[PDB]
């Protein structure tokens, strides 16, 4: 029952502004993705 | 390349040489898994995790005994699982059923196969000719049951204990022949707590089982 | 006409060659052996059966100083990894723990090499004396005439391993039916047994008559001309069993009829 | 009798309030960004010497090092560079199932079914590799362990407990307690403030390190978890399950937000791990091979098949430019 | 960690004599060994170099066809043999560990040594007799012939300090790594065939000559040597 009620009192925010976070992450460092000759060290 | 790579060259071709000596050795042991409940008696079977070592013509066994869901998934390699079931307890018979059915048709030991001691015979051969209790109580089907004709018992043996004991040995084998497309066999055993003969039944049983892996590798069957 | 046996054994050998890479999950100790004899069995195809073809819509010659010798050194190499195969069959039964210690690709790469420098030591001479000797390779009309080769390299080629082969099936035979004394663990033991005889016998029948014929054109001279006519048939008896040999020793494994299947 | 019906109004409650925050999808936002297309990754580089199954792996700080477990009993590091190995550690017991490396690269740790952690000193004057600490304390058996620092680390264990040990003294320090099954594999924040766990019970939790406390917990598989990642950000959840199922969680609107599944896929997942840009997310299946995703799409960019037998270990380097992969083939290979 | 020298005294030209040296504290199997000699006038010369496994063996151009070198791993023990002895010989003899994987230390150890008295190389280059000189910066700088750089970013450069009475210890290796047990004021730096030495604060500890050394090819080279006075 504690738990619960603990869990229960959390700030939330809407799920598009923490996509829209992930998006912004992951457009923010593409370029520095070697997965996505002189350079390749194997 | 500089003399500085020739030497860790030199260093991994010897680190590679003492890996491929140590991996000898490990092949020329055999290794068993012991599995079952309590009261059944494992411990006397042959004499974290506990280890057992014994010796027989001139082949080195080596046995785990843990303590399943999970930690079975790491004995896959094993060369036979021991499954030892108490049949003197009419009682806690269904829970051994259930246990042998959940072990036999476990998807990571489809290849495995598995060694059956029925332990304590004496007990249930004196509870049978005392008659204070009856399978019929437990096992309705028993009351239907018939010796069959090609039964070979132990001579001086009542005609009521190997009916018994026949019943409990059809009843186990016959989740085995169930299913399993002849991928691997069980190996029915009657033992007791002062048997001594159960290290040579292990090597006989692990010797066929290889030879039916070397007859499948040659195309002969 | 008789050209379709050729066909056969080049596809039956490159469906046992092909049969072994592509579905992998196959021991090497005892699957690389048959691609070498596979490969065997091919270059007889290849190299011997359409060259005798030509002979026969001839009648005449024209080739035989080294054809001779590559016909001579191909049998052998398949009759040898036969008696191979038969010997490591037997060994296999009778000490299940040793011989599962003992596997690796040391053995097979040692067989190998075995047999191919065994294979090689016959056919040598064949064009050493034939291109010094007229006469030993013509005969009035390619035939191999001089008795010093015929009565002693078909003794090393055939006569000996027909002993091995046999001596071993009865002990394997006698080993299966002992251990099934002490159930699917005595059905399966009797399979192994029809199938070893099965081969035995597809064996001998396929060679034994070629070299008795042999043995009395040389050692009983006696009609000389239905002699040759007996060898002009019997001959190529021996050639059939070259695509029949990687079948016999496949088809029985349920993975060999899928792959098979599937492939072809 | 009574608190029963609490419990169940609080989790009514929990479920009405997560659900009034589902105002937007990522199959909906991500309708403008351009798929990452096909991915070819090619062997470079193939590590041979272990003869059994391959249960662990992990990769140092530097990018070169790596190190692997095995059921044949020893402990091997490699150079990923020019394929020569460096130590090669003898363990005291065969079962082992995992391994890590140190941060700063002094210390290597490894545990299994005796429930005893150890860890290993690779720098030493007398030249040799020998044996620091034996961590005792847990009943079941030993799944991950993970290290903070030279002188902290955070195991769990079977016995649905988790630890925090003390290396210099050997005793624990926090014990995290509320699992109802065996729990399976950890993932510690870039920040080393936070951890995860899974378990058999179909269930992952938030811990916070420095009060022993749970956070968070977070519900939807139908078996059992096998493996959990964790999202550079420090914001995301990566896990799998036996169910062939892949699913992304969320620390802030707290509910799932992605599903990757196929109709083909009947098999169970073993490991999961992320890009540097966490734009791709790797797994590794029972079907013998490993599929490459898009975590923001759900779809598959590609596959690696070079394996005979089941993919137990998956990892990526610091600097994103190699992957390995583990099979019970007893072969270690480096993509790129 | 010891190695502890033995042999040596007092021969006549034509003669023979067998040197012996004693390892403990140390998985001795797992490390190769060298034997360094140093002269009175002429500093470090390199002498010969034995593997861990006894798989490669080298000797010096001057030595060849006439010192034997050997090693006893169940008995911890390495043997040089010298045949043919001349005046040129009398030096003393020192004994070096080195082990060689990524990240290793190859020179961190030396031992005491013992006397012995008598009746396309790469140069290394240093120039000044005396340096004289508390709490102040000095810099010692090195110059090589050929480039000492190497196609897989390595740079093979050493650098000794040999304090009155005591052996050659290590500072620096591969011209920026501290040894262990070195207090921080020491650095190094450099590029090509130019290198110096930089002390951030003198002690009275930091009196003694200090050597350069190149390990790209065999055989290995030594500097003139630079003292400092203060
Ligand atoms: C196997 C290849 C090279 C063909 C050679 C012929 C075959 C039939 C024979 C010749 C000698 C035989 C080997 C002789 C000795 C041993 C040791 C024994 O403990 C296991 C079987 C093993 C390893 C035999 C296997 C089969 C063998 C290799
Ligand atoms: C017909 N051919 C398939 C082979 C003949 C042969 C093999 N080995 C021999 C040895 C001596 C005399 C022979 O005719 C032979």
């Amino acid at each position: 029952v504690e738990q619960l009620k603990m869990e229960a009192n959390i700030d939330r925010i809407k799920v598009s502004k923490a996509a829209a976070d992930l998006m912004a992450y992951c457009e923010a460092h593409a370029k520095e993705d070697p997965l996505l000759a002189s350079e390749n060290p194997f | 390349v500089s003399a500085e790579d020739k030497a860790a060259a030199e260093r991994s071709k010897m680190i590679d040489k003492n890996l491929r000596e140590d991996g000898e050795k490990a092949r020329r042991t055999l290794r068993l898994l012991l599995l079952g409940a309590d009261n059944s008696g494992k411990s006397t079977i042959v004499k974290g995790i506990f280890e057992t070592k014994f010796q027989v013509d001139k082949v080195n066994f080596h046995m785990f005994d843990v303590g399943r869901r999970k930690w079975i998934q790491c004995f896959n390699d094993v060369t036979a699982i021991i499954f030892v079931v108490d049949s003197s307890d009419y009682n806690r018979l269904q829970e051994a059923l259930n246990d042998f059915k959940s072990i036999w048709n476990n998807r990571w030991l489809r290849t495995i196969s598995v060694i059956l001691f029925l332990n304590k015979q004496d007990l249930l051969a004196e509870k049978v000719l005392a008659g204070k209790s009856k399978i019929e109580d437990y096992f309705p089907e028993f009351a239907r049951y018939t010796t069959p004709e090609d039964a070979t018992p132990e001579p001086g043996e009542d005609p009521r204990v190997t009916r018994a004991k026949y019943f409990i040995r059809k009843e186990f084998v016959d989740i085995s022949t169930a299913s399993g497309d002849g991928r691997h066999i069980c190996y029915p055993h009657f033992t007791c707590a002062v048997d001594t003969e159960n290290a040579r039944r292990i090597f006989n049983d692990c010797k066929d089982i290889i030879l039916q892996m070397n007859l499948r590798e040659y195309n002969l069957v | 006409s008789i050209v379709i046996i050729i066909i056969m054994t080049i596809g039956g050998n490159i469906l046992v060659i092909m049969a072994v890479s592509m579905e992998k999950k196959l021991h090497n100790a005892t699957n690389y052996f048959l691609m070498s004899l596979a490969i065997a069995d091919m270059l007889v195809g290849l190299l011997v059966m359409p060259l005798s073809l030509l002979a026969i819509l001839y009648d005449y010659v024209w080739l035989c100083p080294v054809w001779i010798s590559l016909d001579v050194l191909f049998s052998t190499a398949s009759i040898m990894h036969l008696c191979a195969i038969s010997l490591d069959r037997y060994v296999a039964i009778r000490n299940p723990i040793e011989h599962s210690r003992f596997n690796s690709r040391t053995k097979a790469i040692m067989k190998i090499a075995i047999v191919w420098a065994i294979s090689i030591g016959v056919s040598v001479p064949i064009p050493v004396i034939g291109l010094r000797d007229e006469e030993k390779v013509f005969v009035n009309t390619c035939v191999l005439n001089d008795p010093n080769f015929v009565l002693i390299g078909s003794f090393v080629a055939f006569f000996i391993p027909l002993t091995i082969m046999v001596i071993t099936y009865c002990l394997t035979i006698y080993v299966l039916r002992r251990q099934a004394l002490m159930m699917q663990a005595i059905n399966n033991e009797r399979k192994a047994s029809k199938v070893l005889g099965i081969v035995f016998f597809v064996f001998l029948i396929m060679w034994c008559p070629f070299f008795i014929t042999n043995i009395l054109s040389v050692l009983c001279e006696c009609n000389q001309k239905l002699m040759e006519k007996l060898l002009n048939v019997f001959v190529w008896i021996g050639y059939v069993c070259s695509g029949i040999n990687p079948l016999v020793y496949t088809l029985f494994n349920k993975i060999y009829r899928r792959a098979f299947s599937n492939y072809l | 009798d009574q608190l029963r019906q609490e419990a169940e109004q609080l989790k009514n409650q929990i479920r009405d309030a997560r659900k009034a925050c589902a105002d937007a999808t990522l199959s909906q936002i991500t309708n403008n960004i351009d798929p990452v297309g096909r991915i070819q990754m090619r062997t470079r580089r193939t590590l041979r010497g272990h003869l059994a199954k391959i249960y662990a792996m992990h990769w140092g700080t530097d990018s070169r090092l790596l190190v692997s477990a095995s059921q044949d009993g020893k402990l091997i590091i490699w150079d990923s560079y020019t394929t020569n190995k460096v130590h090669a550690i003898p363990l005291r017991s065969s079962w082992v199932m995992t391994c890590a490396y140190a941060p700063s690269g002094n210390y290597v740790a490894c545990g299994g079914l005796d429930n005893i952690c150890s860890i290993y000193n690779l720098k030493t004057r007398e030249g040799n590799v020998r044996v620091s600490r034996e961590l005792a304390g847990h009943t079941g058996y030993l799944s991950c362990c993970r290290f903070l620092d030279d002188n902290q680390i955070v195991t769990s264990s079977g016995d649905t407990t988790c630890a925090l040990w003390d290396i210099e003294t050997g005793q624990q320090t926090t014990t995290f307690t509320g699992h109802t099954g065996d729990v399976m594999s950890l993932s510690l924040a870039p920040d080393t403030r936070l951890f995860v766990s899974g378990a058999c019970d179909a269930s992952a939790k938030l811990w916070d390190v420095r009060e022993g406390m749970c956070r968070q917990t977070f519900t939807g598989h139908e078996s059992d978890i096998n493996a959990i990642c964790f999202f550079p950000n420090g914001n995301a959840f990566a896990t799998g399950s036996d169910d062939a199922t892949c699913r992304l969680f969320d620390l802030r609107a707290d509910q799932e937000l992605m599903t990757y599944s196929h109709d083909n896929i009947i098999c169970g997942i073993t490991s999961v791990s992320f890009s540097k840009s966490g734009r791709l997310l790797l797994a590794g299946y029972d079907d013998f091979n490993c599929n490459v995703w898009d975590a923001l799409k759900a779809d598959r960019a590609g596959v690696l098949a070079g394996h005979d037998n089941r993919v137990s270990c998956l990892g990526v380097t610091d600097d994103g430019m190699a992957v390995a992969t583990g099979s019970w083939d007893s072969f270690l290979k480096i993509w790129n | 960690v010891q190695l502890v020298e033995s042999g040596g005294g007092l021969v006549q030209p034509g003669g023979s004599r067998k040197l012996s040296c004693s390892a403990s504290g140390f998985a001795f199997s797992s490390f190769g060994m060298h034997w360094v000699r140093q002269a009175p006038e002429k500093g470090l010369e390199w002498v010969a170099y034995i593997s861990s496994g006894s798989g490669t063996i080298y000797y010096a151009d001057t030595v060849k066809g006439r010192f034997t070198i050997s090693r006893d791993d169940p008995k911890n023990t390495l043997f040089l043999q010298m045949t043919s002895l001349r005046s040129e010989d009398t030096a003393m003899y020192y004994c070096v560990r080195s082990i060689y994987y990524y990240g290793s230390s190859p020179f961190d150890f030396w031992g005491q040594g013992t006397t012995l008295t008598v009746s396309s190389d790469i140069v290394m280059t240093q120039a000044t007799s005396s340096v004289p000189v508390p709490g102040e910066s000095v810099s010692i700088s090195c110059r090589s012939s050929k480039s000492l750089l190497h196609s897989n970013g390595n740079t093979y450069l050493y650098w000794f300090l040999q304090r009155p009475g005591q052996s050659p210890q290590l500072l620096i290796y591969r011209m920026s790594n501290l040894a262990s047990g070195v207090p921080d004021r020491f650095s190094g730096s450099g590029s090509g065939t130019a290198f110096t030495l930089t002390i951030s604060r003198l002690e009275a500890e930091d009196v003694g000559v200090y050597y350069c050394m190149q390990h790209l090819e065999y055989p290995l080279t030594f500097g003139a040597g630079t003292k400092l006075e203060l």
